[PDB]
RNA sequence: GAGCCAGCGAGUCUAACCUUGGCCGAGAGGUCUUGGUAAUCUUGUGAAACUCCGUCGUGCUGGGGAUAGAGCAUUGUAAUUAUUGCUCUUCAACGAGGAAUUCCUAGUAAGCGCAAGUCAUCAGCUUGCGUUGAUUACGUCCCUGCCCUUUGUACACACCG
RNA sequence: CGAUAACGAACGAGACCUUAACCUACUAAAUAGUGGUGCUAGCAUUUGCUGGUUAUCCACUUCUUAGAGGGACUAUCGGUU
């Protein structure tokens, strides 16, 4: 069953209606040079490692 | 006369003054040994300064700690700071500065408040609430 | 007299209050194969009170059935003799 | 090395010295014992009814050994607790005065504690001679 | 340490003072089911009867519980200090009583009847069913009946 | 002889140079002296409501008064004792002498 | 190891612990490698402590709690539901008894049982509230590793609390069994049951 | 049952306030002396939570102690619509609370007491003080308020125009 | 800060004052406190352990107290605008 570990390289900014969600740009550990934009719920800094439960998706913003 | 120094550790209101002199190696807290400090869990908290540096540096000095102020767990932290500072003060005056720095580094790596007192003080209470931040209740109807 | 709760009862099992021959050898024969022995396990598998559980726990530890780890009040932690 | 009362744990020394009291059998226990509950804030009488004057006596014996002098007013404050005032908040309430004054009188009879100058009760040299001796005895128990 | 085989004499119920005292609990807490005796008193009687207080109610010998009830029903004759009784220095008799089970309920109604019969303020407050100890009634006890 | 000067004002800067002028005029007359013991300053606090009526937000207000109290112990024959206390009396500073 | 004697006799089992390694009340901090590569750098092990009561100040900056030892954070979540506020000496006794119970019940190391337990009960994907108009809408987003550790400790301790409430079992023996049940991973632990429940709602909203 | 530790403070003379110690009493209290106009004496204000050992053993239960009945004291000219305190007995609702809604970002929330104010007596109140001490966040304009810009105006006691 | 038909200021914010945290640096103290030396008690006995004592007195200021002062100014380095 697939999960992908992903290292954050640049935090972009806060999204969502309340402001509790952050756009980040993550790099995959295996298959690097693939870049995507995802949503994070909690406190995040850079060089953190996410577990994307599926990698074929990109959010931009939350309206 | 006799080689001796005098230090103090502190906590919120607890202060513990420690007389460190040259002796046979007994470490007493309010006339009672160090193994008798009542709250059984944190007794193993007060062993850790001598447990860090090894008991060998406590053979040739004997320790008296006198403890006043604060509460139960505040008294424990003031004791451990007083003996840690007292040992590092003893090696500063009599023994060379090499022994001071290995003593200080092992303390300051493990836990910083063994040598530096915690600066967190009480915040004054304000009218309009039970606490310093809390307010009592707002009602509109 | 509306109440805005439901308030169902429970089953209230009748745990044993005095110890007799059927309980006595039952604790004697099955305190081994218990890895961890305490008051609350004895309540659940043997249907005796906390009274009986605490006193029987003291009983075994001198003669020999169970080995202690920790003898603090309100929590006794016991292991098996293998 | 000259072991003392300070060199031994408070619980077990008091328990050991109280058992020395139960065997000696010379304490002049009051007579209202097992009818009293020993504090105005307390809710029950001592569950360990057949002793607890001997427990209290051993407890009070160590206190004058530590301190300089005490009276009976100090002991009521020490042995008092929070009184649950029903639906109101709790409060510190002093202990039963008779219990402290009588065991202090009772310890005078066996010769442990004496009267003091500057008021109060002071440990006599007989008191300062046998409390060490149980302290020697009770501390080799685990050794 | 002490494990003890309980035997076939045991009782799940017992009757003292016309009340079905449940067994299977300690004797002092068990006798508090009987009205007019509470935890304090219950300890003193079983102390004055020289019974082992550690026992359960259902396993105690036949002579011991009848010895217990005598000390309850003649308390001050067996060295109870008699400020310990509930109805001491009584209004007609002058002597210290200690009502038990039905006496507590029956004698409580009777002294109410005096205050109602002389039209004392407390009695008239009881007849209306309101508070008698000077409480505020503008908000509390609102749904009493 | 053991006379003792005690100062109990609330103005600290008036109090100090009073106390300094006692101890300096002592030293021309070369007297041995316990130098000024400074007792803990005691704060008299009064916490009242601001409003005269009972309306508004419940704002309280704490007025305080600090009292500073020093004592200097002196041993001297009578002529210096008559001289020292007769001079250096500063307004709002209270001076009183006790002997032995 | 050579035992040194001095004028105050110091017990020999605490005396051993001085030079040998500076381990916990009974257990060692070696062989306590956390498995998941996301949850590392956010559980703070391999700097051992003797007692789980450190009067530390971790709340000043945003991620200082990630340097607080994970056994300390476990104690901190125990002093809750109001009546237990404060009472840290009560918390570290319970944690001591819980660690004893885990070791007796399975032979494997207790704190290693605790560290893989919280990795199981970190919710990996979670939902957020977008409005959508009248009917509140769900959006599935991903969780921080710090939030995953944060959620895990809260999920573990609430389950122990609600199960050891109005029940003969003490809180220590309750706290062990969900910590075992989560560390194996069973869906009978409350912390595992809550974790998959969040992920299914997130799976519903992708 | 045993251990056992604060800080802020108040206190009488031409008056009787804070009260140590001894004695009597289960208690609440009484009585004989003493210290204190105060860093000196009360006062280490030996506070409570807490800690260690024990009895309880999921039972509206030894949870809870409302509401009632008898006595003993204290303040006061006087206490009945019980002033307050103490003893014994009686031992109710309540099994975590709907729609709603409050306060809060570290020695902070929360728990726990103490002093002071009112005070002859009476604190479940307030003002302060210590003791024990978390979780979560380090954002945003979604809700609710307030401010600003642009804009329209036939308003200007100004939209209750 | 920057843009810039504006330059340069004032009140409010800030500064200020009080308080809490540091000072083995100064000035000092049975109304604060140690350590000794007398006088003693108990336990050991080696050369120690723990207390009591107000007229034993001599020195001390670490801890207690408040006067005068010092100290933090986000210092230094890295990153990003
Ligand atoms: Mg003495
Ligand atoms: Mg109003
Ligand atoms: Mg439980
Ligand atoms: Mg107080
Ligand atoms: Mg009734
Ligand atoms: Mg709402
Ligand atoms: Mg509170
Ligand atoms: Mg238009
Ligand atoms: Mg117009
Ligand atoms: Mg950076």
């Amino acid at each position: 069953t697939p999960v992908t570990l992903a290292k954050v390289i640049k935090v972009l900014g806060r999204t969502g209606s309340r402001g509790g969600v952050t756009q980040v740009r993550v790099e995959f550990l295996e298959d690097t040079s693939r870049t995507i934009v995802r949503n994070v719920k909690g406190p995040v800094r850079e060089n953190d490692i996410l577990v994307l439960m599926e990698s074929e998706r990109e959010a931009r913003r939350l309206r | 006369a006799v080689p001796s120094v005098q230090t103090f550790g502190k906590k919120k209101s607890a202060t513990a003054v420690a007389h460190v002199k040259a002796g046979k190696g007994l470490i007493k807290v309010n006339g009672s040994p160090i193994t008798l400090v009542e709250p059984e869990i944190l007794r193993f908290k007060v062993y850790e300064p001598l447990l860090l540096v090894g008991l060998d540096k406590f053979s040739n000095i004997d320790i008296r700690v006198r403890v006043t102020g604060g509460g139960h767990v505040s008294q424990v932290y003031a004791i451990r700071q007083a003996i840690a500072k007292g040992l590092v003060a003893y090696h500063q005056k009599y023994v060379d500065e090499q022994s001071k720095n290995e003593l200080k580094k092992a303390f300051t790596s493990y836990d910083r408040t063994l040598l530096i007192a915690d600066s967190r003080r009480p915040e004054p209470k304000k009218f309009g609430g039970k606490g310093a931040r809390s307010r009592f209740q707002k009602s509109y109807r | 007299k509306k109440k805005w709760s439901k308030k169902s009862m429970k089953d209230r099992a009748q745990h044993a209050v005095i110890l007799d021959q059927e309980k006595y050898d039952r604790i004697l024969k099955e305190v081994p194969t218990y890895r961890y022995v305490s008051v609350s396990v004895l309540v659940d598998r043997l249907k005796i009170g906390g009274s009986l559980a605490r006193i029987a726990l003291r009983h075994l530890e001198k003669e020999g059935i169970i080995k202690p780890i920790s003898k603090h009040s309100k929590q006794a932690i016991y292991t098996r003799a293998t | 090395p000259g072991v003392s009362v300070r060199d031994v744990a408070a619980q077990d020394f008091i328990n050991a010295y109280a058992s020395f009291l139960q065997r000696q059998g010379k304490l002049e226990v009051p007579g209202y014992v097992d009818i009293v509950k020993t504090s105005s804030g307390n809710e029950m009488p001592p569950q360990d009814a057949e002793g607890w004057f001997y427990k209290r006596a051993a407890s009070v014996a160590r206190h004058i050994y530590m301190r300089k002098q005490v009276g009976v007013g100090k002991l009521n404050k020490l042995y008092g607790g929070a009184k649950s005032r029903g639906v109101r908040p709790y409060k510190h309430i002093d202990a039963s005065g008779s219990i402290n004054r009588k065991v202090l009188q009772a310890l005078e009879k066996i010769g442990i504690v004496e009267i003091s100058p500057k008021g109060g009760r002071r440990i006599s040299e007989n008191g300062q001679r046998d409390l060490d001796r149980i302290a020697a005895q009770t501390l080799e128990e685990d050794e | 340490s002490l494990v003890v085989q309980e035997q076939g004499s045991f009782q799940h119920i017992l009757r003292l003072l016309n009340t079905n005292v449940d067994g299977n609990i300690k004797i002092v807490y068990a006798l508090t089911t009987i009205k007019g005796v509470g935890r304090r008193y219950s300890n003193l009687v079983c102390k004055k009867a020289d019974v082992d207080l550690h026992k359960r109610a259902g396993e105690l010998t036949q002579e011991e519980l009848e010895r217990i009830v005598q000390i309850m029903q003649n308390p001050t004759h067996y060295k109870i200090p008699a400020w310990f009784l509930n109805r001491q220095n009584d209004i007609t008799d002058g002597k210290d009583y200690h009502t038990l089970a039905n006496n507590v309920e029956s004698k409580l109604r009777d002294d109410l009847e005096r205050l109602k019969k002389i039209r004392a303020h407390r009695g008239i407050r009881h007849f209306w069913g309101l508070r008698v100890r000077g409480q505020h009634t503008k908000t509390t006890g609102r749904r009493r009946a | 002889i053991k006379i003792r000067i005690t100062l109990t004002s609330t103005k600290v800067k008036q109090l100090e140079n009073v106390s300094s002028n006692i101890v300096k005029n002592a030293e021309q007359h070369n007297l041995v002296k316990k130098g000024p013991v400074r007792l803990p300053t005691k704060v008299l606090k009064i916490s009242t409501r601001k409003t005269p009526n009972g309306e508004g937000s419940k704002t309280w207000e704490t007025y305080e008064m600090r009292i500073h109290k020093r004592y200097i112990d002196l041993e001297a024959p009578v002529q210096i004792v008559k001289r020292i206390t007769q001079i250096t009396i500063e307004p709002g500073v209270d001076v009183e002498v006790v002997v032995a | 190891f050579t035992p040194v004697v001095l004028a105050t006799p110091i017990p020999e089992e605490v005396q051993q612990a001085q030079t040998e390694i500076k381990l916990f009340n009974k257990w060692s901090f070696e062989e306590v490698e956390v498995k998941d590569a996301s949850l590392v750098d956010y559980v703070q092990v391999r700097q051992p402590i003797f007692v789980a009561h450190t009067a530390g100040r971790y709340a000043n900056k945003r991620f200082r709690k990630a340097q607080c030892p994970i056994i300390e954070r476990l104690t901190n979540s125990l002093m809750m539901n109001g009546r237990n506020n404060g009472k840290k000496l009560k918390a570290v006794r319970i944690i001591k008894h819980t660690l004893d119970i885990i070791n007796v019940l399975t032979d494997q190391n207790p704190i290693q049982v605790v560290v893989d337990a919280i990795t199981n009960t970190g919710p990996r994907e979670d939902t957020t509230r977008v409005g959508g108009g009248g009917a509140a809408r769900r959006q599935a987003v991903d969780v921080s590793p710090l939030r995953r550790v944060n959620q895990a400790i809260a999920l573990l301790t609430i389950g122990a609390r609600e199960a050891a409430f109005r029940n003969i079992k003490t809180i220590a023996e309750t706290l062990a069994e969900e910590l075992i049940n989560a560390a194996k991973g069973s869906s009978t632990s409350y912390a595992i049951k809550k974790k998959d429940e969040l992920e299914r709602v997130a799976k519903s909203n992708r």
